[PDB]
């Protein structure tokens, strides 16, 4: 399974980018797609998002009007045409795979996504503080707050958790709050009460160190939140 | 003797009718598509003969209407609203029948069952509508003391009316069903030519688009080309044009009575079904 | 051959013969008590309120 | 002003 | 739409899914769909050649039309329990062998086998396209053998064609429904190209009759 | 000698009726007598699955008591979600004669069979997001009806070859073969301690197997024609057929006779699909008379009618919870009841 994307690049600002988003691996057409970026030293945020078969174009409401996104099945590339950069656009993209049915695990795949520098209501999310120390071999318990309650009536709290190692993209561990992602450490584990959400992670190893994520996706713009970077 | 014709016809329709409807809807398993215009029709002859009975005792006192105006009013809308009625759904069988024939492959597509429903619903309200102008221009006269459900005269404007709903509602449904009919002929003809032992039983399904297309043309094509005569008569200015309208009115009762003896006879689904 | 056969199948409902049999009353009691037992835990016997009914619309 | 035959003419 | 994002992505998927499951359908309807009878390889073969474990599907083209032709008799099994799979198909293509009077009698087989096709519930109105093979050694074996062995009632003699005639309308009268469905006999043999083009005429039959019966005008 | 092998033979089978018969002292209705019936229980139908575009063969419920898998005569295999009418996944066969389907208890694999002799195995958790047929399975001689999952790596298969198979997935190769039938086995049931199944056959028998052993440990008689549904009694200590002489039986394990004959003198056409509730006081049972029917299984009447399809009722499930029962027949519907 691949996401190679290509594109970035410095740009001046109004100016215009041609993002690429090469799927590899895996049935790309029944795939929703999205896109998520972060600034060079702030938190993950939410871009866009294209379902499988185009269909739903859902943006955010920072991008809303410009960065239009298409996708080309045939090709298994995923592109996100950008219009008018500004300052505030400087962020590393990510190409996020995505599925929708009943039991799937959305935001499973990231890619490794491509850096972009440009020259000078709904929920919101809050984790505990900008970091935590932990030792090694120790269990330590990461917390994210919400405004909103993210429990639907069907039953599904739609609370996600990504850790990102240093240097890596983001790697889904809890897709839904309470229910643990596929090829992740059994160690991991996620509990809440439906504002409320707190991570346990049962003795931590080396490599589990990084910047955690909580995301929503009940309301569909989707909100990071400031990220809890483990101390090694 | 139209009345003698009048309470007859108005006998076998209903039976014919009366036994469609029942073997055709307590006919176990799937309902084909054709068959939602089939019992819609014959719910539309079935309230066309209804009414037929007591027309058939006004007529009999020398034309002496006996009840209330309520029945004046309520006989001549529903007799119009499924005058209107009979023509339509005849006009989307026929083309339902040239689609299915025809175009057997791109066609089936544009054809569901509730798509079906929808179709008969929309012919059945648009002839509700076309009833209105009935039911308000009809209304019981007293002459010289003698109840009569009569017109109220006409008038330039109502004859201009009568004209395009006579056009777009006959003429146009006539020239449908005729070419539909007639495609289906002549692509059944073209198998026909060729041949072979076989292809020998297509004879019957051609008697049967010449049938339907014989019964509807002499029951309606007399008495509506009689009437658009004296419609174009009265808008731009009649012993035997008046007398063709009581000749000819009679006769627009065949193609209502005849349809249930048609699949009874010469027909298969509908056959095993009738047979329960 | 057959006689193969026939003794394979000789064989089976021998050792088909001698298996323990137990009085069907108290079989059917036991079935008895399985149906008494989950009754109220059946939802379709017992009509399930529309509260905790998931299919309902 | 005229009485049809059980039909809606003229 | 009370409905949250990921059931909402959920109920897109699921209409995609309808989309391209309602496209596989109107182009499976659209093709033709034929099933394979002979009577213990009483040609099967020899007709699967001339018209190029489980059973076998065999596709082939004739004049724009798809067939797909289901050859059983490796299923070597009791047919009551899966000959119901098949109700529905277009046409059912009989091959009996007419080399086979002199050779109980295979021809009398043959028969049980299209009786009980035949007059099934399930093949009601599906047609039959049945298929008379080797008719060259029938040819021999007529000039060589006589024909009255396999049939004690025969009025005919030693010519091809009244025997060829009476074989054929023996076949016909095993059909108890004679109106819900008809038989496209036809007589052939090997290296014969004019056999695929009977089954597409014959099927060309059958489906305008299936699209008439449809309509009522059948 | 083979005459003075099957005198003997007869001479037993005889012994065995004996047997049964003596063991046989109070029949299951004269102890059911006792207690109320159930009474009219008119179920209705919460969720119409369409979709389909040909006739319904078979379909599973999960573990989950939320999805099932249905395969129909296209070639396609749809899992659906039942407390919507979401289609999951909808998943092309190499062969369109297909006749049955079954749902991994993990929910991880969905297998098929029918026609083509081969029960495939399809992985529906795999990182390619479609869904790959894994270790499809061969070596069958007839058609195959009523494949099973053992677990995620052993399923057992019947086919219309008068013999069972169990399988191991990855090195598919029909490990232990359950050989004994006369005729096509038609239906197969495991019971709930995963230890035993039994399997039904148009022998007009039906016989229960060791899975681990191998053996034919009881075979049991009554129907006179081809039974076509068998299913296991929630316990684990008894199990009902239906065959095509429109009666159901309840036969059980520890005994070796029949306790109930669930028929009806109305009732002409033959059982398609058999199942059971959760408490296992109802059994369902999917007729050829175009609908459903619901048993009191202790008693001998007639509860309910499963409101009546488009065509006869080929396949039958249950949920794990009993919260809902799902028929499929042989228009292209799938109905929820509830």
């Amino acid at each position: 399974v691949q996401l190679v994307e290509s594109g970035g690049g410095l740009v001046q600002p109004g100016g215009s980018r041609k993002l690429s988003c090469s799927a590899s691996g895996f049935a790309f057409s029944s795939f929703g797609m999205h896109w998520v970026r972060q600034a060079p030293e702030k938190g993950l945020e939410w871009v866009a998002y294209i379902s499988s078969g185009s269909g739903t174009i859902y943006y955010a409401d920072t991008v809303k009007g410009r960065f239009t996104i298409s996708r080309d099945d045939p090709k298994n590339t995923l592109f996100l045409q950008m219009t008018s950069l500004r300052s505030e656009d400087t962020a590393m993209y990510y190409c996020v795979r995505s599925i929708y049915y009943y039991g799937s695990s959305p935001f499973d795949f990231w890619g490794q996504g491509t850096t972009l520098t440009v020259s000078s209501s709904d929920i919101v999310m809050t984790q505990a503080t900008s970091s935590v120390p932990v030792t090694p071999g120790e269990s330590v318990s990461i917390s994210c707050r919400s405004s909103k309650s993210l429990l639907h009536s069907n039953g599904n709290t739609y609370l996600y958790w990504f850790l990102q190692r240093p240097g890596q993209s983001p790697q889904l561990l809890i897709y839904r709050m309470s229910n643990l992602a596929s090829g992740v450490p059994d160690r991991f584990s996620g509990s809440g009460s439906g504002t409320a959400f707190t991570l346990t992670i049962s003795r931590l190893e080396a490599e589990d160190v990084g910047v955690y994520y909580c995301m929503q996706h009940l309301e569909y713009p989707l909100t990071f939140g400031a990220g809890t970077k483990l101390e090694l | 003797f139209l009345p003698v014709f009048y309470t007859a016809v108005f006998l076998t329709g209903v039976l014919g009718n009366l036994v469609l409807m029942g073997a055709l809807h307590f006919k176990p398993g799937s309902r084909r598509l054709i068959d939602i215009f089939i019992i819609n029709l014959a719910a539309s002859d079935f309230i066309f003969l209804v009414t037929l009975p007591l027309w058939v005792d006004k007529e009999a006192s020398l034309g002496l209407w006996r009840t209330g105006s309520f029945l004046c009013k309520g006989s001549s809308y529903m007799i119009s609203v499924n005058m209107h009625c009979s023509v339509l759904l005849l006009t989307c069988m026929s083309v339902d029948r040239y689609l299915a024939i025809v175009w057997p492959v791109v066609s089936r597509k544009f054809r569901r069952t509730d798509c079906a429903y929808v179709v008969c619903a929309s012919i059945w309200f648009i002839s509700c509508l076309l009833g209105l102008p009935t039911l308000l221009s009809r209304e019981l006269t007293l002459i010289d003391d003698k109840p009569y459900c009569a017109e109220k005269k006409a008038t330039p404007i109502k004859l201009i009316w009568s004209l395009v709903a006579l056009i777009f509602t006959f003429f146009v449904p006539l020239l449908s069903i005729v070419t539909c009919y007639c495609c289906i002929a002549r692509k059944l003809c073209a198998h026909y030519q060729q041949s072979g032992k076989h292809n020998k039983k297509l004879k019957k399904s051609i008697k049967i688009i010449f049938i339907v297309v014989a019964a509807f043309l002499v029951s309606w094509l007399p008495f509506n080309t009689f009437k658009f005569l004296a419609i174009v008569s009265g808008l731009r200015q009649s012993a035997i044009l008046q007398l063709g309208m009581e000749v000819s009115g009679p006769l627009a009762f065949a193609n209502s009575c005849v349809n249930p003896f048609i699949y009874y006879i010469f027909d298969s689904y509908i056959r095993r079904a009738i047979v329960h | 051959a057959s006689i193969a056969q026939a003794r394979k199948l000789v064989e089976q409902l021998k050792m088909e013969a001698n298996i323990d049999r137990i009085k069907v009353s108290k079989a059917a009691a036991d079935l008895m008590a399985y149906c008494e037992a989950h009754a109220k835990e059946d939802p379709l016997l017992t009509p399930v309120p529309a509260s905790e009914n998931p299919f309902r619309e | 002003w005229v009485v049809p035959g059980a039909l809606p003419q003229v | 739409c009370t409905l949250s994002a990921e059931d909402k992505a959920a109920v897109e998927r699921s209409k995609m899914i309808d989309r391209n499951l309602r496209e596989d359908g109107e182009k499976a309807a659209r093709e033709v769909k034929l099933l394979l009878l002979g009577a213990g390889e009483s040609g099967k073969n020899t007709i699967v050649k001339q018209m190029k474990t489980g059973i076998v599907e065999t596709h082939f083209t004739f004049k724009d039309l798809h067939f797909k032709m289901f050859d059983v008799g490796a299923q070597r099994s009791e047919r009551k329990k899966w000959i119901h799979c098949f109700e529905g198909v277009t046409a059912i293509i009989f091959c009996v062998a007419l080399s086979d009077y002199d050779l109980m009698n295979r021809m009398h087989e043959s028969m049980k086998l299209f009786d009980s096709i035949c007059n099934n519930k399930w093949f009601t109105d599906t047609s039959i396209i049945l298929f008379l093979n080797k008719k060259d050694l029938f040819e021999e074996k007529i000039k060589k053998s006589p024909l009255t062995i396999c049939y004690p009632e025969y009025a005919g003699s030693n010519t091809y064609e009244e025997a060829a005639a009476y074989i054929q309308c023996q076949f016909e009268d095993l059909n108890k429904r004679k109106d819900t469905k008809e038989i496209y006999t036809h007589f052939t043999c090997s290296t014969d190209t004019k056999n695929v083009q009977f089954v597409f005429d014959a099927v060309t039959d059958v489906l305008i009759k299936n699209n008439l019966k449809d309509c009522g005008l059948f | 000698e083979l005459d003075q092998l099957r005198q003997e033979a007869e001479q037993l089978k005889n012994q065995i009726r004996d047997a049964r018969k003596a063991c046989a002292d109070a029949t299951l209705s004269q102890i059911t007598n006792n207690i109320d019936p159930v009474g009219r229980i008119q179920m209705r139908t919460r969720r119409t699955l369409r979709g389909h575009l040909a006739k319904i063969y078979a379909m599973h419920w999960g573990t989950d008591s939320r999805l099932l898998v249905s395969a129909s005569q296209d070639g396609k295999l749809i899992i659906w979600d039942s407390y919507t009418t979401n289609k999951v996944h909808a998943i092309p066969l190499r062969s369109s004669w297909v006749m049955t389907c079954a749902y991994a208890p993990s929910g991880n694999y969905v297998a098929c069979g029918g026609l083509d002799n081969i029960c495939s195995i399809y992985n529906l958790k795999t990182r390619e997001g479609n869904v790959r047929v894994s270790r499809e399975l061969a070596g069958h001689t007839g058609y195959l009806s009523c494949c099973r999952f053992l677990d995620d790596n052993q399923i057992v298969t019947s086919s219309g070859d008068t013999t069972c198979a169990l399988w191991d997935i990855e090195t598919g190769q029909q490990t232990t073969t359950f050989t004994g039938h006369t005729g096509d086995v038609m239906s197969l049931s495991l019971a709930p301690d995963t230890r035993l199944f039994v399997s039904g056959a148009c022998d007009a028998s039906a016989k229960l197997w060791d899975v681990r052993e191998g053996m034919c440990r009881q075979t049991f008689t009554g129907h006179e024609s081809d039974i076509n549904a068998i299913c296991f009694f929630p316990n684990g200590n008894a199990f009902a057929t239906g065959s095509d002489d429109a009666t159901c039986r309840l036969f059980d394990l520890r005994a070796d006779q029949e306790l109930m004959t669930y028929s009806h003198d109305n009732i002409i056409c033959g059982i398609t699909s058999v199942s059971f509730s959760k408490s296992g006081r109802l059994l369902l049972a999917g007729y050829d008379d175009f609908n459903c029917n619901v048993w009191d299984a202790l008693k001998a009447d007639r509860a309910g009618v499963l409101a009546g399809h488009d065509n006869r009722v080929s396949c039958l499930g249950v949920t794990d919870d009993g919260m809902a029962v799902a028929t499929g027949s042989w228009d292209s519907f799938l109905k929820i009841w509830n």
